[PDB]
């Protein structure tokens, strides 16, 4: 938190078997997982609950 | 740059796969398919100069 | 035998400087006439010794109905990939 | 004005050589330089 | 002036903002299918992307 | 390949290379100038249809 | 992102990795032309973007009779005439901060006092 900028760095670790066909879509895969990790990640809360406001 | 044909193109456009491979042209160039007139002529001319 | 002339494109006069000039309507309507162009002097083209400015001076044949002085504005000083080619029929026998 | 310039005559093309012949403009659409004389 | 008939051209942006691939397709008269815009551009003579 | 292509031969020749693209514009310091302006104004004024 | 285009056919280049040097190369998918990248960045998604805040500023923006005038001081030439306008991004989340264009030096400044 004390850092001036709040940054996450992620790396996908490849299996022991080496894939020669996936290199062309390697960066393509990152964008796909990047899209999924933005949308379908539930940090916390109840699904279908858009916003909550406190009133007295 | 060794273009495809309409029939080959349409097979790729349809759901043969999720998306065309990025280096498909490089792959098919080595198989021997999809050459150019320049290469198609040079190899034939060399096929005559060899004899 | 069907053609008595070479069918190859003639790359002999290609090394010839050519200017692509866009004309105003009043001037293009009398310079593009095929009932004209008998080889007469349409005027003179004047270029400053140091360049950067060109001007066209027509003769006094315009009948004092249009300007006698024009400024050739170089919209492109260096032009590439533009060429002029002719086209006519071939002799057909032997 | 002073003769600090060069003026060449501008003459029309004789129509005796402009018949049965059409002069067109050719434009190579590319980003490199194409010269059919050397290339 | 000349024929008085109307032909409509629609350029559609398929997909939503939560999609990983949003392409553009155009509807041409008497074609029955929405063609990608790039194909139409190449059909008009502009091949370079 | 294809054995028939149905070409149309013609006599062609490259007779020049373009070096300058020019735009002829009448000089505004010319006496007969502003007759063109009126001519260009008559272009929009005209009512050819009857 | 600085899109790159091919030198021989003008098509779009794509990033490829060469393990012989562990570097980044940009190659064409049809004509086999390669070029080493100058930057290691290949993609950027701008969820909160500010591209378009001052879109439409031209050399004759002051000629627009509909743009409001102001008396604010330009902090690059010290002139008082200027035209101001709100943000041009039509997302319904943008602030009402103003942007000022000076009619004497074409400098664009802002009224923001929070972040600037
Ligand atoms: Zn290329
Ligand atoms: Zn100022």
């Amino acid at each position: 938190d004390n850092d001036e900028k709040l940054i996450i760095r992620c790396r996908v670790v490849r299996p022991k078997s080496l894939d020669a066909e996936t290199e062309a879509e390697e960066d393509h895969m990152l964008k796909k997982i990047e899209n999924t990790m933005l949308e379908n990640i539930t940090l916390r809360g109840v699904e279908n609950i858009e916003r909550v406001v406190m009133m007295k | 740059y060794a273009t495809l044909t309409i029939d080959e193109a349409e097979k790729r456009m349809d759901k043969k796969s999720g998306e065309v491979p990025r280096w498909l042209m490089k792959h098919l160039d080595n198989i021997g398919t999809t050459t150019t007139r320049y290469d198609r002529t040079r190899r034939k001319l060399k096929a005559v100069a060899d004899q | 035998k069907v053609y008595e002339e070479s069918l190859d494109l003639d790359l002999e006069r290609s090394n010839r400087q050519v200017w692509l000039v866009r004309l105003p309507m009043f001037l293009a309507e009398k310079w593009r006439d095929r009932n004209n162009l008998h080889g007469q002097e349409l005027g003179k083209i004047r270029i400053n010794k140091d360049g950067s400015k060109i001007t066209l001076l027509l003769n006094e044949n315009d009948n004092d109905s249009i300007p006698h002085e024009y400024d050739l504005e170089l919209t492109k000083k260096v032009v590439e990939n533009e060429y002029v080619f002719t086209e006519q029929n071939l002799k057909k026998y032997q | 004005d002073p003769n600090e310039y060069n003026e060449f005559p501008l003459r029309a093309i004789p129509k005796e050589d402009l018949e049965n012949m059409r002069t067109h403009l050719l434009k190579f659409q590319s980003k490199k330089k194409i010269n059919p004389v050397t290339d | 002036k000349g024929s008085r008939f109307i032909s409509t051209l629609q350029v559609k942006l398929y997909g939503r903002e939560g999609s990983s691939a949003r392409t553009i397709k155009a509807t041409l008269p008497y074609i029955k299918q929405d063609i990608p815009i790039v194909i139409i551009f190449r059909a008009l003579g502009i091949i370079p992307d | 390949y294809i054995p028939y292509v149905k070409t149309i031969p013609k006599k062609t020749a490259i007779v020049g290379t373009v070096c300058h693209e020019c735009q002829v514009m009448p000089s505004m310091n010319d006496p007969n100038y502003h007759k063109i302006v009126e001519q260009r104004r008559n272009i929009v004024k005209l009512n050819n249809k009857e | 992102t600085t899109f790159r285009f091919c030198r021989d056919c003008n098509n779009m280049l794509y990033p490829r990795e060469d393990k012989e040097n562990n570097r980044l190369l940009f190659e064409c998918r049809t004509c086999s032309y390669v070029e080493e990248a100058g930057s290691p960045l290949v993609y950027r998604h701008e969820l909160i973007t500010n591209i378009g805040e001052t879109a439409g500023v031209v050399q004759d923006i002051g000629s627009d009779p509909t743009l409001p005038r102001s008396d604010r001081e330009c902090p690059k030439c010290h002139s008082r005439e200027n035209v101001f306008f709100q943000s041009q991004q039509r997302r319904k989340d943008t602030s009402m901060v103003l942007f000022f264009v000076c009619l004497s030096c074409s400098h664009i400044f802002t009224s923001d006092q929070k972040n600037k």
